[PDB]
Order: structure tokens, then sequence, then C-alpha cells
DNA sequence: ACAGTCCCTGTTCGGGCGCCG
DNA sequence: AATCGGCGCCCGAACAGGGACTGTG
């Protein structure tokens, strides 16, 4: 089999990246998996003379013991050329199973003047010895050149499977493929492990997990049921009686929700307030004011209109911790034209972890933004970057990163929870 | 001993590059015929060899005196030729530490004779490390080397040389996976578990494996008792501590002189506790002149008396104990300044520390509080590969109180309360709600762009009024200082409305100091407040006092 | 829309300490 | 001091980046 030439996009370099510090846990689990990797001709050690490196850590495979490793080759797929429809029904279906297939790329040789690139290292506890260097000799995982020149091969592999489940969408992104059906859950579970026997004729699938059942809080990114996402509509207070601090929140809540909605009006409640009078002062809605209210009421009930997605613009996906282990996130492309609005809420940590929370809130927003669009968000995370970087590998279970940046936040998004 | 058989690393020069043409400069007659002895010699072993006017290059060569040794170490100012090498991925990623060490039977350390001069260089790369010995007699032209092995002073010595180095330790490492070797440059710490006798027996075994390999480990270098010298500590059988630290006494400081105060002082703190560096770090603001005289202050003086105070005495570390818990425990000492002690049995410390960096212009204690478990949690993953069990000084109501208020997400590993005053605590807190019977301030400022004067004031329900002017001031400025009156103007509880999020956005967060001035006015009014209740409005849409403000302080 | 100013964060570099060649 | 290389840490500061506010018709 012949390498399929690859080339960097014009005017850049390789990655260069650092390796970050990695527990015993994680690194012994590296070297038993790398070590492994380089008999069977996958890998194979380098020296400094390689300029590259793209960091590397290991994940605890979904409702399992197994280690994968996961390559954070964020930095090689912007810097790598682009190769050459999204299936809308997906999101559509009962159930749809995720299927870690990477496995399958380390069958297909990369192209020699291509394999610096994907250079990394493995760090060693208390720096006992110098980190030693590995590159890749066939498509990695977590490459976004790997798909594509696996593409054709995944065609072959699935057309038999396909006509033969003519009612079933298979969707892929990177190493996963996305199984949609809409079966009953326990004979979708069936045409699942139906599909994995079909694989395993060409090529291995993760082993299987502890569970044939699906166990409380352990299938979150494996087993989703996408026709049970709801959106977040954004809700106004309903009080008998209202005070000046009360109408204050309300016309600053409706005049920001009036850059989302244009019909949002606050004319006849800001008249409620034209005095100069005390917080805590009750002040009785007039008529004008009430049919006001009431039909921002109405407003902001009906979806939006005019709102498309853009396959060229990047998504963006911003997080309110809004607390009670309650998250509030707007996926969009343009300020204020969001694409949907969620809210996610009971993750793990149960009413103690914070990051861990939010490690998980973005791994479901990308999975939801991967199966509604194909694409993934840049996220703008509210947590510090110190305290992100710590803690986020140890709560991660996906196969893909996506980009994110950090900022902080004023509390004055009270306005979506 | 002959240059040693491992093969060269492939080394280029970066794309559209030449090697280096630098003139060599005059040297003294003493380090010239220290060279040229240095020279005839490394000739003889092959490390270098002649070269003729074929060779375009050079570079300027000296000679400084070994670290601590009657040799000269030959080294050249490759800095040009670095300029052009190709790029390198280094390979050493930290710095063994001591108090990552487990207890062994036996422990030997050696250390690499020349180590760079027994790695051969590529041979493609060697017509470019040319360089030129001066003779005495001005007439004579002088002989002109080329290096054979890794040169002194090139960017890729350290990278491939510690490279090297481990492919000549595999094949023992892999025959013998029972046996601990430290790898760092060319010295080894050996730990094993088996007896003196066929520890000895092992350790001989090593030295002919790197024998063969070129690698020399001369007796002179070679260590079999405690104390172990390595790294800059002494390693004693049972506990680790850093070599001598020497503290300059003087009568008047420079610029320099605080810098190698504070570095000193940073590195005895890994295991002296208390060490502060705050005061005198403080000098270093502003003043770029290297050789200018600084008068210590009150406070610097004060702070390195105490750190004289903790020096005199020694101190000693422990080593690493993989069945038992890693336990980390946290103490304000000043103001921005945290010490910590990693350990694992009470009063018996592996190592310890300091974290006292300002992050931002506003912060609290329980963010520095955190920001110093995530700084102990990193370093903990480097030494010992997990995360320690934490004791901090602060309650578990205080820390729940404010991850749930926090609009970030915070989280603190599993930690215990250790009641070791001071206590970190939360100086105020805004109230949820309005409070009712509480005077309403209704406050704002503007300012000019050019002219950078503002005004700052209030409206109240009770009809009271307030416009300052300021000066040299800014819009930010200004809706701070407009909450500042209102503070100032009113009793123990009382509702402030104002337009501005930065300003709400730094008092939500309930800082306790700021590197602003005003801000620290601020807080010390808060804390002296018994109910402040903070709320924002959109400025410009005919709300309440804030028009009737927006407009006295817009005229 | 578009361009500034203000303020804040994060990155990099200057000095220092330490290891070693 | 002139006069080198690689790594880690600290602390101080220059530079860049981004978001909010404000001023223009």
């Amino acid at each position: 089999i012949e390498t399929v030439p690859v080339k960097l996009k014009p005017g850049m370099d390789g990655p260069k990246v650092k390796q970050w510090p990695l527990t015993e846990e994680k690194i012994k689990a590296l070297v038993e998996i790398c070590t492994e990797m380089e008999k069977e001709g996958k890998i194979s050690k380098i020296g400094p003379e390689n300029p590259y490196n793209t960091p590397v850590f290991a994940i605890k495979k979904k409702d399992s013991t197994k280690w994968r490793k996961l390559v954070d080759f964020r930095e090689l797929n912007k810097r790598t050329q682009d190769f050459w429809p999204h299936p809308a029904g997906l999101k559509k279906k009962k159930s749809v199973t995720v299927l870690d297939v990477g496995d399958a790329y380390f069958s297909v040789p990369l192209d020699e003047d291509f394999r610096k690139y994907t250079a990394f290292t493995i760090p060693s506890i208390n720096n006992e010895t110098p980190g030693i260097r590995y590159q890749y000799n066939v498509l990695p995982q977590g490459w976004k050149g790997s798909p594509a020149i696996f593409q054709s091969s995944m065609t072959k592999i699935l057309e038999p499977f396909k006509k033969q489940n003519p009612d079933i969408v298979i969707y892929q992104y990177m190493d996963d493929l996305y199984v949609g059906s809409d079966l009953e859950i326990g004979q979708h579970r069936t045409k699942i492990e139906e599909l994995r026997q079909h694989l395993l004729r060409w090529g291995l699938t993760t082993p299987d997990k502890k569970h044939q059942k699906e166990p409380p809080f352990l299938w979150m990114g494996y087993e989703l049921h996408p026709d049970k996402w709801t959106v977040q509509p954004i809700v106004l207070p309903e009080k008998d009686s209202w005070t000046v601090n009360d109408i204050q929140k309300l016309v600053g809540k409706l005049n920001w929700a009036s850059q989302i909605y244009p019909g949002i009006k606050v004319r006849q409640l800001s008249k409620l307030l034209r005095g100069t009078k005390a917080l805590t002062e009750v002040i009785p809605l007039t008529e004008e004011a009430e049919l006001e209210l009431a039909e921002n009421r109405e407003i902001l009930k009906e979806p939006v209109h005019g709102v498309y997605y853009d396959p060229s613009k990047d998504l963006i996906a911003e997080i309110q911790k809004q607390g009670q282990g309650q998250w509030t996130y707007q996926i969009y492309q343009e300020p204020f034209k969001n694409l949907k609005t969620g809210k996610y809420a009971r993750m793990r940590g149960a009413h103690t972890n914070d990051v861990k929370q939010l490690t998980e809130a973005v791994q479901k927003i990308t999975t939801e933004s991967i199966v509604i669009w194909g694409k993934t968000p840049k996220f703008k995370l509210p947590i510090q970057k110190e305290t992100w970087e710590t803690w986020w590998t140890e709560y991660w279970q996906a196969t893909w990163i996506p980009e994110w940046e950090f900022v902080n936040t004023p509390p004055l998004v009270k306005l979506w929870y | 001993v002959p240059i040693s058989p491992i093969e060269t690393v492939p080394v280029k020069l970066k794309p559209g590059m030449d090697g280096p043409k630098v003139k060599q400069w005059p040297l003294t007659e003493e380090k010239i015929k220290a060279l040229v002895e240095i020279c005839t010699e490394m000739e003889k072993e092959g490390k270098i060899s002649k070269i003729g006017p074929e060779n375009p290059y050079n570079t300027p060569v000296f000679a400084c005196k070994k670290k601590d040794s009657t040799k000269w170490r030959k080294l050249v100012d490759f800095r040009e030729l670095n300029k052009r090498t190709q790029d390198f991925w280094e390979v050493q990623l930290g710095i063994p530490h001591p108090a990552g060490l487990k207890k062994k039977k036996s422990v030997t350390v050696l250390d690499v004779g020349d180590a760079y001069f027994s790695v051969p260089l590529d041979e493609d790369f060697r017509k470019y490390t040319a360089f030129t010995i001066p003779s005495i007699n001005n007439e004579t032209p002088g002989i002109r080397y080329q290096y054979n092995v890794l040169p002194q002073g090139w960017k890729g010595s350290p990278a491939i040389f510690q490279s090297s180095m481990t492919k000549i330790l595999e094949p023992f490492k892999k025959q013998n996976p029972d046996i601990v070797i430290y790898q760092y440059m060319d010295d080894l710490y050996v730990g094993s578990d088996l007896e003196i006798g066929q520890h000895r027996t092992k350790i001989e075994e090593l030295r002919q494996h790197l024998l063969r390999w070129g690698l020399t480990t001369p007796d002179k270098k070679h260590q079999k008792e405690p104390p172990f010298l390595w790294m800059g500590y002494e390693l004693h059988p049972d506990k680790w501590t850093v070599q001598p630290i020497v503290l300059p006494e003087k009568d008047s400081w420079t610029v320099n002189d605080i810098q190698k105060l504070v570095g000193k002082l940073n590195w005895a703190s890994q295991i002296y506790p208390g060490i502060k560096v705050r005061q005198l770090s403080k000098l270093l603001r502003g003043t770029k002149a290297l050789t200018e005289v600084i008068p210590l202050t009150e406070e610097a003086e004060l702070e390195l008396a105490e750190n004289r105070e903790i020096l005199k005495e020694p101190v000693h570390g422990v080593y690493y104990d993989p069945s038992k818990d890693l336990i980390a425990e946290i103490q304000k000492q000043g103001q921005g300044q945290w010490t910590y002690q990693i350990y694992q049995e009470p009063f018996k410390n592996l190592k310890t520390g300091k974290y006292a960096r300002m992050r931002g212009a506003h912060t609290n204690d329980v963010k520095q509080l955190t920001e110093a478990v995530q700084k102990i949690t990193t370093e903990s993953i480097v030494i010992w590969g997990k995360t320690p069990k934490f004791k901090l000084p602060i309650q578990k109501e205080t820390w729940e109180t404010w991850w749930t208020e926090y609009w970030q997400a915070t989280w603190i590993p599993e930690w215990e309360f250790v009641n070791t005053p001071p206590l970190v605590k939360l100086w105020y807190q805004l109230e949820k709600e309005p409070i009712v019977g509480a005077e309403t301030f209704y406050v704002d400022g503007a300012a000019n762009r050019e002219t950078k004067l503002g005004k700052a004031g209030y409206v109240t329900n009770k009809g009271r009024q307030k416009v300052v002017p300021l000066t040299n001031t800014t819009n930010q400025k200004t809706e701070l200082q407009a909450i500042y009156l209102a503070l100032q103007d009113s009793g123990l509880e009382v509702n402030i409305v104002t337009d501005s999020q930065y300003a709400l956005g730094i008092i939500q967060a309930q800082p306790d100091k700021s590197e602003s001035e005003l801000v620290n006015q601020i807080i010390e009014q808060l804390i002296k407040k018994e109910k402040v209740y903070l709320a924002w409005v959109p400025a410009h849409k005919g709300i309440g006092g804030n028009e009737q403000v927006d407009k006295l302080v817009s005229a």
C-alpha cells in the first residue's frame, strides 16, 4: 500500500509544543502502549535533531479499564493541508452510538516526508531520564488527515452493512463513528454489536464495555439520544408585586435580550422608575407596562427566525456557571445569533468538583456540535488558565480535543437561568 | 581512549545559510599556552583535526577554568553558528529533585570524564566548527582546527550528548530492570537493593559498559560512600540537604547584589521553611541601572534579618516512600506571600517552598490560596507523579461559600482544615437582596478623553446629591470614584446602583488587596459596612436616579 | 462601521539562583 | 570582565491581545 503525499499549508512549520507533566498512572500507561507500538512498527524512536513535538497523554476508556493514548494534535491539524453533505437526520434519530474506530488508522502507512511532524515526547517521573521521543510511521489517531486518507477504505468497509441496514445513519468524525437509528434501545444496541462484528472482519473496534445495559453516568459520550435534546428559552420572572430593584433587573435583562430579539421594548417599563426611588419601593405596573411585559414574554417564547448555519464560519461556544451544578451554554457563529442555547445539570463531581463539571460540559457541547453540524466549536471557558490546565486531563474521555480560550466574565449573565 | 563508536546525529544548517566567518580576537599568553597544550593533546586523542585553506569558516575560541578544578575548559563562542544551526527539541524536561529519590540499599554516583569530547560530531557538520589558535609570535600564522566531537558552547551539544547517553545506557538498563539509574548530563546516580558486594560488581559491569562506548568514569570522580554530592545536594543515607549557602554581607548593595541575594534565597527555599523575598524584590522595581546603589528599606532589612535567622540552623529533608500518603500544608506568612511544606510523616519535610505571585490587579486571599494549591499540585506531579493531600488554613464553610458564589470554575482537591492562624477569610460579603430602610445611592462618573478631567457623584432617594471634580482620571476611575463617594457618605447599610460593568466585576469578586490605591480605599469601606447591596443598570435607558446622575457628571 | 483609549491577561525576555558540559 | 551551550525555578517589565466604552454624520 503506497502512501498518500501530504504537505503543510503554505508558509507554516510543524508543531513545537512542550510536553506537560503527567501522573505515574498515565506515564506507565503510555510507556506500555508505546513499547508495543514500536514493536509492531507503528512508531519508532527519534532524537533531538527532529525539532517538532506534540503533547501526549492517556485517558481511561468509556466504561472500561483499558487506556487510550491521546495526542493533542490540535496545532498540527491547524497546519495540515486541507483535503479535497452533513446528515441532518442524524440529530433526528432516537439513539446514536459513538464507536472509536481509530485503531484502523494504524494499518495505513504515512508519507515518509511527513512523519517528522508527528513527533512526541514521553516524560519521566522526577526527570530520572531525559524524554524518550517517538514519531509515527502509520496514520495517527487524532490527525486531521487520517480520516481523509482512509476515507476511500471506510466507504468500502461500510457499503455492505449500509445496504443491509439502509435505515441506519452512519456519520464519521475523526476517530469516531457515529451510528444513528430509530429502533428501540435494545434492538439498537444489538445492531451496534452487529456492526462491531462486521468491522471485526476488517478492523478491530474498542474492546467492549463491562456493561451491556446502560450503567448510571458511564455512557455519557457513548450512547447519546439526540431527539431528546432541548433548547433553553429565555424567561422573565412572574411576580404579584414588583419593586424598583425588580424592575431595574427586568429592564436590564430585556435590554440585553433586545440584541437577540428585535421586538423587545422597555419604554413603558422604564417609565415606572422615572423618579429617584428606593430599591425596595413597591411599584404597581400600569396598564401600558403590563402589555409590554406580556408581549416581551411572547417574543421570548417564540424561536428566533433567520439564523442559519454557515459552513465556512467557525462555531463559538460560551458557557456560564449558574451554580448548583447547573451550566448554561450558547453556540453561535455571529454575536447574538445563537444556533443553540442549552443547559446542563447533575454532572459528576456532584456538588463538589467544578472543574470536572466544566470538562464534562465541554465534551457534551462538542458532541452536540459534531452531531448537528459536523464541526467543533472554539470554547470561551469561564475558568482560570492554570486551574484548567492543572486538572482537565483527569476528566477527559473524548478522542477529540476542541480549541479553547479563557475569559474572565462579568457576573451579569443572569440572563440565561 | 578512542572516540565513542556511537553513530553521529545528523545535523544541518538552517535553510539557505552558510557557516560562521568570525575572526579570532586576541588572547592572553596564559590562555594561549593553555589552549595549545590542550589542542595538541586532543589532536593525538583524535577529538580534533587540522584543516587547510579549503575551510573558509572560523569561530573565536577561549578557555575558562573548570568549575572547582585545576583543568582548563576549552570553550568556543559559537553564537554565530548557533544562529545558523537547525533547531533541536531538547530532551531534558526538568531537573531531578532529591525529594523524589526512594530508599535504596546501595548507591553509587558516577561522572563521565570529558563527556562531550567522547561523542563524535556529524561528519558533514564538522567544517562549520573551524577555529584558529593564535600563536605567541605574531609572525607565525597559527594552527587552524576543526571539531570531530561535540564542542562545548554549541547549542546542539547538550541535546545530542543527552540523546547519546540514553542509547548507551539502554542495553544495560534493559539487562538490569531493578537498578535505578538517574541520568543527568554525564553524572549517574546508580541505586540498587543488592548487597554491597554484588552492587560493586554491577557498577564495574556498568563502568566497563561505558568504557567500551568511550565513556570513562574516572576514579577521582567515582563516589562509593555516603554522603553523596549530587546536583548541588548532600545525599546522606536517610536525609538530604543543600550544599552550604553563602549569603553575602555588605554595607551597601547594588541591583546585581540584590539579584544574587534573591536567587540564592529562592534556591534555599526548597528546604529552608519561611524564606521571604517580597521586600527584597521590591527594590528591583524601576531601576535598570545595574551598578546603582540601593539603600535597604526598613522592610527589606527586616526581611533579610528573618532569612538569615532561619538560615543559620541546618535543615534536612527526607526521601520518598511510595507506600505512604503525600501531604502538603500551606501557611499565609506575609501579604501576598505563602509558604508550604510537603511531607509524609509530620515534622519530617520532604521539601519546602513558597508562592508569592500577584495574579491580577485585584485579588483576595482565597484566590491566592487556590493558586498556591495549583502550583503545589503541578510540582508534585513532576517529582512524585501524584497529587498530595492538602492541609489548608481555611474553613470548610469559608471555601464552600466562595466556590458556590463565584462565577468562574474553581476547585481544590481533597483537603482538610488546620487551625493555624492567620486563617484565610472573606473580609466582606455583598448582600443578595436590596436592604430595606437603606439609603439608595445612584452613582456615575465621566471624563474627557483629551482634557483628562472628570466628575464623579451620586443622587439618593432622600434627595441628597454630590458631585466631585477630578483631574488626571479616566472613565473607569470615575465610576470607581463614585462608588467610593457613596460608601463614604452613607451609614452602615447602603444600596448602590451603578451603570459600570467594570466597577461591578471588580467589587463582586470580593478582593481584599489591589494594585490600585483607589480600590484598596473602597475595600476598607466595604469591610467597615454591615450590609452593602450593589446593583447594575444599563446606561442611557431613562432608569431611575441613573438618569439624574448621568446628566450631573456628563456636564 | 470604525477608530481610538482604558484595563486587563498572557507571553517573552532581562536579570538572578541551581545543575552540567 | 572579556568570553559559550542546554535545562528548571523565581521576579520585573516590554509587548501583544481582547473586550468594553465612547466619539463620529
